[PDB]
């Protein structure tokens, strides 16, 4: 039971400031250095900086100086990443990673333990909730459309783990995301039970249940 | 008695330099090889290098060849470690250890020094604030000292200048949210020895040359 | 700082076959190079460190070779759960830098897609929009051509595709294509067809429908 | 270089137990050395090849092993054997150690003695208030300390510090410092410290009312 629990996804406006947290558990926090890595659709895997957890001394990449700050609260066993004066080039997921060198401090930087990641989206547009539309046949599906930002969670009856296919979201000309979630049935006399798709878009506090007929 | 005393530890900004000293007494300095082994807190032991005082012949760890350099002043029985272009990961307790060959090929680290803490940080040196922890109404009572807000480590706390030892706990320093260290030293004493017996904590923060003596009183 | 060059960009290999990924550094990094495997959606996982040492829990079929400038990753007895991208990374000195990555596609045997077509829902059409969806279920390989015909007219620049991650079970992909026209446009045409071209079928298959409920 | 993979990372055993620590070399070596590092002190020679005991070292310590797998054996564990033990290789350049094996003493459950200390009037003058709670001579190490201020549970404003196991009675001591501003501290009456421990049938609470001597 050794893990790094991070912080919920964030939507922020340019110029604003975000502060990601990374709470460690299952080991002595101040004996391993903590790192941060940025992944952006395509590029991905850029080490930003690490912080000595005994002294609290940060060390940044040249590509992450100025408006970027490393810190920690040792009582809470938590490392913090704060980005100032945000910029949409700051879009992407920020992981917190641990160093696993127990022997010394010479090469630390192999990260044996990782946080789940925190996806940051920046922009001015405001949170738009989805509209869900049935995909009935005659191979059921739901079309969760026109939402922002990510993410959105689709399930089926909350207990239908069959041949489900929730496709990746697609950024439309609109600037909104669209998504299709399809599920394969007995492709026969399956039109006897009730088939609902549970769609939860956390940022808009919108939960819709659409029972495709 | 063979004694190795180390000095020159403390605060250094990243990119900065330091030189550590090991002072050997009680044996023939030139007759033994001297080593430097460092230990980051919470972690294991890392070998830096070694020198033969007899002729100055050195040997370094591949990972330190370049930034780290060992030297000798034979007449002063002193061994030196020169640390250049320091980085954040270099924070550690640096030990000098004597080495003895007791047979062909067979050698071991037979005598170690007390070690100095080199701490690489962008922060400034801050002296400690010392507040009393007043006792105050089983057959015993507790009292102590709060060694708050200081950087870097270490801090040494003695009770009544080394006259009081039994039942004294001096907690590990903790890095506060402020980025400054803080700790507490406590002692349990007989309740009857309150009001008649006087107690003082002696706090020494060498990195800032701070000497504070605090008389702890109940009220 | 150090640059990590990783070969190849992406590859394909069947179950059982031994695979090799190469990673070389712009400078000498002695033994200090680690390997990660990521299945995007998830955080990277450590496989090899110090060039040769395996991490905890990582299967014995993973091996790390190399020193100095040239390093290699080798996977023996390939599995379904070995799908995804792989990254190399030096842990020599600040600043750490990663590799471009290598994508691993397994090999099932050619598989036929289960093609379904979905006309716009009445409710969406009542909101003023018409999204026509085309399902391409569980198939292999990945590469697929999907063209939209409206009354035998080719649809240009109004379709969008979304390909699923390869399955950790049967190792098949799925693809969803959406033709996005307006209510006004959708009401003046009848035949709406989805033309699927795939390696695993002779003649390109087309699934279609007449406008509306019938 | 050569990795000394030491096993296990840590361990606990009762007084009188037979304790074995494993160390493993990446290459075949003839003998290893063993060192004993007591808390807040330098590593001390424990056993040197082949298995000679260093100065002051009692006869209960022995070093064995042939190819790559070696062992330190403590025949009869004593309370003052609590320490980190390091294996060392010496055949190759550079000399390398193991990451260490922390050895705890296991004794009968001991309940903590809980003391609370208000902020000193000298400190309030500085503009800050530090409330210290003390847990004295207890076993095992596991203990939970909760801060109540006017019946409100406190989070992210206190720190804990743990003493390394005593060499005589094999017990720990815990401190917790709740830290407020003179202003915020001046706004509440009752300051409570709720200690939860295994050898404590019901949680113990020490409290005071702001300035009640």
């Amino acid at each position: 039971q050794i893990q790094l629990v991070q912080s919920g996804p964030e939507l922020k406006k340019p110029g604003e400031t975000v502060k990601i947290s990374c709470k460690a558990s299952g080991y002595t926090f101040t004996n391993f250095g903590m790192n941060w890595v940025k992944q952006a659709p395509g590029k991905g895997l850029k080490w930003m900086g690490w912080i000595n957890t005994y002294t609290g001394e940060p060390t940044y990449s040249d590509d992450f100086k100025g408006r970027f700050a490393l810190s920690l609260e040792t009582s809470a066993s938590t490392a913090y990443l704060q980005i100032d004066n945000l910029k949409n080039e700051d879009m992407g997921t920020y992981f917190c990673a641990r160093e696993g060198n127990l022997w010394g401090n010479y090469a630390n930087w192999f990260f044996d333990v990782w946080g789940a990641g925190t996806t940051l989206t920046v922009s001015s547009a405001s949170t738009k909730g989805p509209s869900v539309y049935p995909l009935a046949p005659s191979a059921l599906g739901c079309l969760v459309k026109d939402y922002f930002p990510e993410p959105v969670t689709v399930s089926w009856n909350s207990a239908l783990t069959s041949g489900v296919h929730t496709f990746p979201a697609v950024l439309q000309s609109s600037g909104l995301y669209s998504l299709s979630s399809v599920v394969t049935v007995p492709s026969s006399s399956a039109g006897t039970q009730s088939y609902i798709c549970n769609v939860n878009h956390a940022p808009s506090n919108t939960k819709v249940d659409k029972k495709v007929d | 008695e063979v004694q190795l005393v180390e000095s020159g530890g403390g605060l250094v900004q990243p990119g900065g330099s330091l030189r550590l000293s090991c002072a050997a007494s009680g044996y023939t300095f030139t007759s033994y090889n001297m080593h430097w082994v460092r230990q980051a807190p919470g972690k294991g032991l890392e070998w830096v290098g070694a020198i033969y005082p007899g002729n100055g012949a050195t040997s370094y760890n591949q990972k330190f060849k370049g930034r780290f350099t060992i030297s000798v002043d034979k007449s002063k029985n002193t061994l030196y470690l020169q640390m250049n272009s320091l980085r954040a990961e270099d924070t550690a307790v640096y030990y000098c250890a004597r080495v003895v060959y007791y047979s062909a090929s067979y050698w071991y680290f037979d005598v170690w020094g007390q070690g100095t803490l080199v701490t690489v940080s962008s922060a400034s040196t801050k002296g400690p604030s010392v507040f009393p922890l007043a006792p105050s109404s089983g057959g015993t009572a507790a009292l102590g000292c709060l060694v708050k807000d200081y950087f870097p480590e270490p801090v040494t706390v003695s009770w009544n200048s080394g006259a009081l030892t039994s039942g004294v706990h001096t907690f590990p320093a903790v890095l506060q949210s402020s980025g400054l260290y803080s700790l507490s030293s406590v002692v349990t004493v007989p309740s009857s020895s309150l009001g008649t017996q006087t107690y003082i904590c002696n706090v020494n923060h060498k990195p800032s040359n701070t000497k504070v003596d605090k008389k702890v009183e109940p009220k | 700082d150090i640059q990590m060059t990783q070969s190849p960009a992406s590859l394909s290999a069947s179950v059982g076959e031994t695979v090799t990924i190469t990673c070389r550094a712009s400078e000498n990094i002695y033994s200090y190079l680690a390997w990660y495997q990521q299945k995007q959606g998830k955080s990277p996982q450590l496989l090899v460190y110090n060039a040769k040492t395996l991490a905890e829990g990582v299967p014995s079929r993973f091996s790390g070779s190399g020193s100095g400038t040239q390093f290699s990753l080798k996977i023996n007895n390939l599995q379904p759960e070995d799908f995804g991208s792989y990254y190399c990374q030096h842990h020599y000195v600040t600043p750490v830098t990663f590799g471009a990555g290598t994508k691993l596609d397994l090999k099932r045997t050619v598989a036929a897609p289960s093609v379904f077509i979905f006309p716009p829902s009445d409710e969406q059409l009542k909101s003023g929009t018409a999204s026509v969806v085309c399902l391409l279920n569980n198939f292999y390989p990945r590469e697929a051509k999907v063209q939209w015909k409206v009354d035998n007219a080719l649809q240009s620049g109004n379709s969008q595709e979304s390909v699923t991650e390869q399955d950790s079970k049967d190792s098949t992909y799925s693809l969803s294509s959406t033709l996005t026209l307006s209510k006004a446009d959708y009401e003046k045409h009848k035949v709406y067809a989805c033309e699927v071209t795939h390696q695993g079928l002779s003649s390109p298959v087309t699934k279609s429908f007449n406008r509306g409920e019938c």
